[PDB]
RNA sequence: AGGGCGUGAAACCGUUAAGAGGUAAACGGGUGGGGUCCGCGCAGUCCGCCCGGAGGAUUCAACCCGGCGGCCGGUCCGGCC
RNA sequence: UGCGAGUGCCUAGUGGGCCACUUUUGGUAAGCAGAACUGGCGCUGCGGGAUGAACCGAACGCCGGGUUAAGGCGCCCGAU
RNA sequence: UCGCUGGCAGUCGGCAGAGCGAGAAAGAGAGUGGCGCGGACGCUACGCCGCGACGAGUAGGAGGGCCGCUGCGGUGAGCCUUGAAGCCUAGGGCGCGGGCCCGGGUGGAGCCGCCGCAGGUGCAGAUCUUGGUGGUAGUAGCAAAUAUUCAAACGAGAACU
């Protein structure tokens, strides 16, 4: 059984698809990164019924459940072995990330110290 | 909808002080905290004054605090300046003052000291009298900088006199034609 | 083009002024020279006033 | 730094924040200070009275060394010497008068504005003025002439 | 890495697999279906205190010896600023 | 009856406008040219007018429930 | 978001005594006579907390970016041939968004976070510059000046030698 956070409040996501450019599927020079429409007669920008929607401040997440993983985490990168102490005390509440760019022989440590620490680890069998 | 209108709903006042002085900030949140827990306004004006630029806080001279202290019924009472006490060169005998400052110049601090006065940090103030009673609050004179003589009603208009741009005043500079009477017209 | 109340000002800059500008990056190296000339006359010179007559 | 400046936030606004009806032309006014008379004359008539036109003499060969007089005032007299002087010219009843030499501090003409303590002073200046001169005889004191 | 040979992107093309196809195509919102993978899913949480039962230890409170530390002496003595 | 006010600096863009009820000048008249008052469009999406810059209603953060405006309720198409 | 320019230093604990929301100013005032050793969280105050109202926007203005790129001073007893940068991805996620973090693959030598500093710092357009690649399309076309055929040889191979 892996590590319970210590509450799981429902969570609640106003939208789960992503805001695409306009006009990003006709164009390959045109990538799906969000650029806010400026031209005069934009329907977008207009917000005419039907179009592409806009990322407007009314979107934003519960502050209470915000940055939370599925599980009930929040994630914490870890680059070596040194700032698990850190997370020693925040044991409840936020789990550790081994960073892409550690070894295998460094990550093998960093991940029985975090076992014995019992902080929850979401890459804990990456590389092997 | 709602008939209304959202022009002036956003306060411009300052908040907190716009430098980062440490000491600033040391004595900003001990006022803050006395003027929350206290009653009385005088706290409130302190912090006021802290938030302020130098502009709206200007220098304040030893004539225009003796002047004041020595006005009839406010003896041995403390002074105090959110500014700058400066020296001024101009006055012969200096009483016996109780000065609270921010910062006071060199010759000043001599001054008061050999005419036998006291001089204070805020902190010690705060000590002294949380409520600041006791107390005459001055400042120095807010339109004294030199900027003032330029604003209000343009130059060249009838019955302003409003000080003029000009790169250099002499013979030659802006004296001719909106000046005289001979030249044209007269303003 | 004028603007609000301003200062009316003369640049003398009409002229090819960037193809004659001085600039002082040997400054340092100008001094360290005048100096090291100066200790050479001193001592060439031995017993007399450095500054001269 | 570049860092804090107004070019970075314009970036993805297609006319740099100089509106697209008037576009940021190149001078639509004139360079400089042209037009003063013609199409500025109110903006100079307005900021700048007596701009245009001559007034007064010329003088061919001026010479600010000949016409240097720098001037002091009855406030600031006592502090060309130390207070040492006038402290003890105070104490001494004797009745002698500290001379105070205004062109040794590096001033020529007395101008009297202020209030002077009672104290006799021997002025020793270059010029004076009538109002100075009868505030130092009203103090107690000499006015004495150099060259 | 096979002599214009480090890495080898996009536009464009070949083939394999999956899906689909009379209102050119593509797009937004809402579901549904099918896939590829993931959960290493497949009898499902623990954490304190107390009660009861079997256990096992050099074992508790108190007392003595030594060391260290924190606060005082209404006004202990001595320093330093 | 309602409402917190006063005051100072620095300042960008703008200086091609157009439409509608009532008033109104030239013209036979005009989706013509020129004015007055108010409101709009430009800068503005949304329900209705099948369709539409300015018409009728109503002005906008992301959502659940309820109720209405103008306009509607044979079928397209929600509602006799 | 704005306003209240609202609240919180009172975590005042056996040297203790748990309060400051309630219609109507101001003392949980001081004195003078007549056993068991115990009590959650909090407050990067540039933080945390509590109420109300509000949310259209071109030209333009301002603020915040723990958005992004390159380089310098500090700093992480930082990362890396047990695999850095770069690139690909029907893999898992976070953020309203700019963007970012993991997994897999390819690759083979360097790279990044935080506090400041500096700038030749973010592209969809400009009949933009340079390089490359499509549909058109196996299409247009290979038509000025009369003309070629048979046999053999060489040759891997002959309408053309
Ligand atoms: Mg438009
Ligand atoms: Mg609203
Ligand atoms: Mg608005
Ligand atoms: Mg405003
Ligand atoms: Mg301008
Ligand atoms: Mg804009
Ligand atoms: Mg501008
Ligand atoms: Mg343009
Ligand atoms: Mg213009
Ligand atoms: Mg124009
Ligand atoms: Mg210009
Ligand atoms: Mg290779
Ligand atoms: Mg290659
Ligand atoms: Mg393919
Ligand atoms: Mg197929
Ligand atoms: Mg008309
Ligand atoms: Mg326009
Ligand atoms: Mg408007
Ligand atoms: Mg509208
Ligand atoms: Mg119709
Ligand atoms: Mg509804
Ligand atoms: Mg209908
Ligand atoms: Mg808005
Ligand atoms: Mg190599
Ligand atoms: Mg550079
Ligand atoms: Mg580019
Ligand atoms: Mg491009
Ligand atoms: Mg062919
Ligand atoms: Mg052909
Ligand atoms: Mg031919």
């Amino acid at each position: 059984a892996a590590l319970r956070p210590l509450v799981k409040p429902k969570i609640v996501k106003k939208r789960t698809k992503k805001f695409i450019r306009h006009q990003s599927d006709r164009y390959v020079k045109i990538k799906r990164n969000w650029r806010k429409p400026r031209g005069i007669d934009n329907r977008v920008r207009r917000r005419f019924k039907g179009q592409i929607l806009m990322p407007n401040i009314g979107y934003g997440s519960n502050k209470k459940t915000k940055h939370m993983l599925p599980s009930g985490f929040r994630k914490f990168l870890v680059h070596n072995v040194k700032e698990l102490e850190v997370l020693l005390m925040c044991n409840k509440s936020y789990c550790a990330e081994i960073a892409h760019n550690v070894s295998s022989k460094n990550r093998k440590a960093i991940v029985e110290r975090a076992a014995q620490l019992a902080i929850r680890v979401t890459n804990p069998n990456a590389r092997l | 909808g709602v008939d209304i209108r959202h022009n002036k709903d956003r306060k411009v006042r300052r908040k907190e002080p716009k430098s980062q002085d440490i000491y600033l900030r040391l004595l900003v949140k001990l006022y803050r905290f006395l003027a929350r827990r206290t009653n009385s306004t005088f706290n409130q004006v302190v912090l006021k004054r802290l938030f302020m630029s130098r502009t709206n806080r200007p220098p304040l001279s030893l004539s225009r605090m003796i002047r004041k202290m020595k006005l009839p019924g406010r003896e041995n009472k403390t002074a105090v300046v959110v500014g700058t006490v400066t020296d001024d060169v101009r006055v012969q005998e200096v009483p016996k003052l109780k000065v609270c400052a921010l910062r006071v110049t060199s010759r000043a601090r001599s001054r008061i000291l050999k005419a036998g006065g006291k001089i204070l940090t805020f902190d010690q103030l705060a000590l002294d009298s949380p409520k600041g009673r006791g107390t005459v609050l001055l400042s120095g004179p807010r339109k004294g900088r030199e900027v003032y003589r330029h604003f209000g009603k343009a130059p060249g208009t009838p019955h302003s006199h409003t000080k003029p741009y000009v790169r250099s005043k002499g013979r030659k500079f802006e004296r001719a034609r909106g000046r005289r009477a001979s030249r044209g017209y007269k303003n | 083009a004028p603007s609000r109340n301003g200062m009316i000002l003369k640049p003398h800059f009409h002229k090819d002024w960037q193809r004659r500008v001085a600039t002082w990056f040997n400054q340092p190296a100008r001094k360290i020279r005048r100096r090291k000339a100066r200790q050479a006359r001193a001592r060439r010179i031995a017993p007399r006033p450095a500054a001269g007559p | 730094p570049s860092r804090l400046r107004k070019t970075r936030k314009l970036r993805g606004h297609v006319s740099h924040g100089h509106g697209r009806i008037g576009k940021h032309r190149k001078h639509p006014g004139g360079r400089g200070n042209a037009g003063g008379m013609h199409h500025h004359r109110i903006n100079f008539d307005k900021y700048h009275p007596g701009y245009f036109g001559k007034v007064g003499m010329r003088h061919y060969h001026l010479k600010r060394n000949q016409s240097f007089c720098p001037t002091v005032n009855l406030d600031k007299l006592w502090t060309l010497v130390s207070e040492q002087t006038r402290v003890n010219a105070a104490k001494n009843k004797t009745g002698a008068a500290p001379i105070i030499d205004v062109v040794r501090s590096g001033y020529y003409k007395v101008l009297g504005k202020g209030k002077l303590p009672k104290q006799p002073v021997i002025v020793k200046a270059k010029f004076f003025s009538r109002r100075a001169e009868e505030k130092i005889k009203g103090v107690g004191g000499a006015c004495v002439l150099v060259a």
